[PDB]
């Protein structure tokens, strides 16, 4: 509000708002009109955004505003819920003022709306937050903006070439924040337990999400085959997919919120979620379920797929059965055509046929449990139930980290020798295809004599090398040694050799078109949860590659007394630095690895160290 | 034509869904209670044909213990018949399933069935229909009740011990681990004594068919010694949660004990050979490892 003819603010906030406003869209108008597709969707966009973020503010504030009572109620209200969550801050009439982002507006209101929505039971409270994220989340983006300015005139949506995704104010982080939100959203309703009330703030979600999708897909437009050689976002939300869909839709079947579980379903394209209100039913009204059975023969496999997840998933089993007749034989069609989403419900149907899963314990009899040892060891059963015992000081699954170690180090060299063992003996040898080659093979072939005897070789040797053989026990072996005997070494000694792991990993990915491969064992450390017991780095993309943690400790460890050729390493550790910076910043690359990384450390309340490493003493 | 008639009227009450409509035209499709019968006996085997893919393949007293979603299909079967008002037919077919239960094992098939239906109602009220029909019978009298059932108080054992472990748990957020152990091992010794107490006999009566007494013995021969070992190991199981002090010693002295069987194992071992295949097991696992 600068110029030598822009006053500084004339009279009501919300009249010399109107003025800028005015001027904002003006120069809309004008683009719109004359120059509408000979300017990018870039600057232009910019213009739009200053509508989105004026809306949401001052509509928060005027609700308040409607008597004189209502404000001063508010101020009192509001400072008291701030208090149970141990923080403040009153608005009115210190709200509005807005800054010029998209999304980002919206992202800070609702985080604050949620932090305090928990002690809240004030109504004007919660008719603010339904108010907020309306108007800038779904109507500033969409239904002020695609529906009433790109598809009228002006044009040139996000799927029009842009920088090279999308326009300049969207970046990976506003995607990466977009999935956090989904869950933590659908929380938040269970919570409040008045779900229906925040239906609506699910459908914008949900809405937003599949939008974004097909931006991705119309801005190289075809099908997917280039983000098969580059994933990017089209599958960064829907990780989160089948377990939760299904629970949320069966959460609102019963407490007939049955227009709730059909929007979830329809914008991620699942028949499913339709299909299981009408047959929320005992199977009450002839001519309801006589319909049901017409739609068998009218659509033999699609109908009758999707009908199947609800009932064999939520064991609604009698429906299954007696009821439908003529679904039997589909129900074998079933298991005979799955790899979408029905091989996930359809291995449940099996095992219960068959009435009996009890075969993994008799297994697990034999190994765990101290009873059946050897074969003329004796005293083993006595040392085991003891050892089991004193790790058993911290309370639940957690064990007392320190003890578990001195055991963990010697056993997990004797279990990776044994392995590689077990598969020389048959006459198979364990090998990559790109690490087939060079000094490395030729000294693996010498070790095999050695692999066979039992001797306790260095952790530092053991990630190095068994990080390059095959089998999925193998590639467990680098992770296994590090997050529990790692923190036995110096934090940035740990580091490096967690780099290392990785870097492997990356040559790997990066030589096939198998983009995906990377995420999946990111994901997995965190299932574990090997960042609570004993300590293990947590995955970060300033972690693939570390070079900053310059330690001689770290040459004589590995490259010292581990027997491998120094040009050949010293080569494959060149190619490895490269291979990690190219998905650091080749920007589809980036947005898988930032997207998957973030959500998945939020809900686990988890932080990234570069210390310690503790994320649970 | 009586395939075509029980073929269009098991499909005519398969179609009509709610339970109540099933309810009514089941139990006004009936008169005499001999061919009405025949009526009620294809929408059965509709029942059983649709299920008889999923039903377990033990068809013999084995392992199978607790009622799944195939089980009460079975049972529906018969709920067809109760409904019709068909007490004639029904008497015999209630012996029927339980026999069934009894020859493939399931005790608990049977036990959930004696719940819902129960022998010894049905006799009574079959004399009653003979006297409106006056057909010729021997004296089919019942006053049968449960005795199979010492299973109940098994599972009502467990379920003390459990409570203590949730809120023993609850009790263990911060306060005093060594006073939740003594209402621990307060807890286990009275469920032990809890299951081995309680008998149901009551009236002494049987299936409304005799030469039943054998069958009941191979089942318990079977699940009950089969509980009864897994127990054995459950002392050992439950000793590796708290740390303490000694009592390793009755533990050596149980294992000890078990050593003077007492129904000539042995002697069977002569009869037969195994004794030695277990000899030929054990070598060939000593040159795989020593």
């Amino acid at each position: 509000s600068n110029g030598k003819y822009i006053p500084p603010m004339l009279n009501t906030l919300g009249q010399h708002l109107s003025v800028r406003k005015e001027f904002f869209q003006n120069f809309l108008t004008f683009v719109a009109k004359n120059f509408n597709y000979k300017i990018s969707p870039e600057l232009k966009l910019d213009l739009i955004e200053k509508f989105e973020i004026l809306n949401c503010c001052i509509k928060f504030n005027s609700i308040i505003r409607q008597s004189d009572v209502l404000n001063d109620i508010w101020e009192k209200t509001l400072s008291n819920y701030n208090l149970t969550q141990n923080e403040h801050l009153t608005t009115k009439t210190v709200v509005i003022n807005s800054p010029d982002v998209f999304p980002v507006i919206f992202k800070q209101f609702l985080n604050h709306v949620v932090f305090v929505l928990f002690p809240s039971q004030n109504q004007n409270f919660k008719l603010n937050v339904t108010n907020l994220i309306n108007l800038c989340f779904y109507d500033g983006i969409l239904e002020e903006g695609e529906k009433t300015i790109r598809y009228e005139l002006l044009e040139l949506d996000p799927m029009e070439v842009d920088t090279s995704k999308l326009p300049w104010f969207i970046n990976f982080d506003y995607l990466n924040c977009i999935n956090q939100c989904f869950f933590d959203f659908t929380f938040a309703c269970e919570e409040e337990g008045s779900l229906d009330s925040y239906k609506e703030g699910l459908l914008k979600i949900v809405k937003i999400l599949y939008y974004q999708f097909n931006q991705f897909k119309i801005w190289i437009n075809t099908q997917p085959v280039k983000s098969v050689n580059a994933n990017d976002n089209f599958i960064n939300i829907n990780n989160l997919y089948d377990d939760n869909h299904l629970d949320w839709n069966h959460v609102l079947c019963k407490v007939n919120l049955k227009e709730q579980c059909i929007q979830i379903a329809e914008f991620y394209k699942d028949l499913s979620g339709l299909v299981q209100t009408l047959q929320t039913l005992d199977q009450n009204d002839s001519t309801t379920v006589s319909l049901y059975e017409t739609f068998f023969n009218e659509f033999p496999k699609e109908f009758s797929f999707t009908l199947f997840e609800y009932l064999i998933k939520h064991k609604k089993l009698n429906d299954l059965i007696f009821r439908f007749p003529q679904q039997h034989d589909v129900l074998i069609q079933f298991f005979q055509e799955s790899a979408p989403k029905y091989g996930h419900v359809a291995w449940i149907q099996q095992i219960l046929d068959g009435s009996y899963a009890d075969a993994m314990n008799t297994l697990k009899n034999i190994t765990v449990d101290d009873s059946k040892k050897g074969e003329s060891l004796s005293e083993c059963e006595l040392h085991l139930n003891v050892a089991k015992l004193s790790s058993l000081l911290v309370e639940k699954d957690n064990l007392d980290i320190n003890t578990l170690r001195k055991i963990q180090y010697n056993l997990d060299t004797i279990d990776a020798e044994k392995n590689i063992s077990n598969k020389l003996k048959k006459g198979e040898v364990q090998i990559c295809k790109r690490f087939k080659n060079g000094s490395i093979r030729e000294v693996f072939n010498i070790l095999v004599e050695e692999l066979k005897s039992t001797t306790v070789v260095n952790l530092s040797d053991l990630v190095e090398l068994y990080s390059m053989l095959d089998d999925e026990e193998s590639l467990f072996i680098p992770l296994r040694l590090l997050s529990v005997d790692g923190n036995l070494l110096n934090f940035e000694v740990k580091k490096f050799l967690n780099a290392l792991v990785w870097r492997r990993i990356v040559l790997l990915n990066a030589s096939n078109e198998g983009d995906k491969l990377l995420q999946h064992i990111v994901k997995r450390v965190f299932d574990e949860e090997l960042p609570k017991n004993n300590d293990f780095p947590l995955p970060s993309v300033d972690l693939l590659c570390d070079k900053s943690l310059l330690t001689p400790e770290y040459i004589s460890e590995t490259y010292g007394r581990f027997p491998i050729d120094q040009n050949a390493i010293r080569e494959e550790i060149y190619e490895e630095i490269s291979q990690v910076e190219t998905l650091n910043s080749d920007n589809s690359l980036e947005i898988k690895l930032h997207s998957t990384i973030g959500s998945v450390a939020k809900e686990k309340n988890y932080t990234i160290n570069y210390e310690t490493n503790t994320v649970e003493y | 034509n009586e395939s075509d008639c029980l073929e269009a009227c098991s499909f005519i009450l398969s179609s009509l869904e709610d339970p109540q409509v099933r309810k009514k035209q089941i139990e006004t499709i009936n008169f005499l209670r001999l061919p009405a019968s025949n009526i009620l006996r294809r929408t059965t085997q509709r029942v059983f044909d649709e299920t008889e893919q999923e039903y377990s393949p033990s068809n013999e007293i084995s392992i199978s213990f607790d009622v799944n979603n195939i089980d009460m299909h079975l049972i529906y079967g018969v709920e067809w018949l109760i409904e019709g008002k068909l007490y004639v037919d029904a008497v015999h077919s209630i012996i029927a399933l339980s026999r069934r239960f009894l020859l493939n094992g399931r005790v608990k098939a049977l036990e959930q069935f004696m719940e819902r239906n129960n022998i010894g109602e049905i006799c009574k009220n079959y004399e009653l229909e003979k006297i409106a029909d006056n057909i010729s019978k021997d004296e089919n009298e019942d006053q049968f009740l449960e005795e199979i059932t010492q299973y109940e108080h098994l599972i009502k054992g467990i379920r003390e011990y459990e409570e203590w472990q949730k809120s023993v748990s609850l009790l263990s957020s911060e306060s005093n681990i060594p006073t939740l152990i003594e209402k621990l091992q307060g807890f286990s010794k009275d469920t032990f004594e809890l299951i081995k107490t309680f008998l149901v006999d009551l009236t002494s009566s049987n299936f409304a068919d005799s030469a039943d007494y054998e069958i009941l013995y191979e089942i318990r021969a079977l699940y009950t010694p089969f509980l009864l070992m897994e127990l054995h190991k459950k002392l050992v199981e439950a000793a590796k949660l708290l740390k303490i002090p000694k009592f390793i010693s009755e533990a050596l002295a149980f294992t000890s004990l078990v050593a003077n069987e007492n129904d000539k194992i042995y002697l069977l071992f002569q009869s037969s050979g195994k004794l030695k295949e277990y000899l030929d097991l054990v070598a060939r696992t000593a040159t795989l490892s020593n």
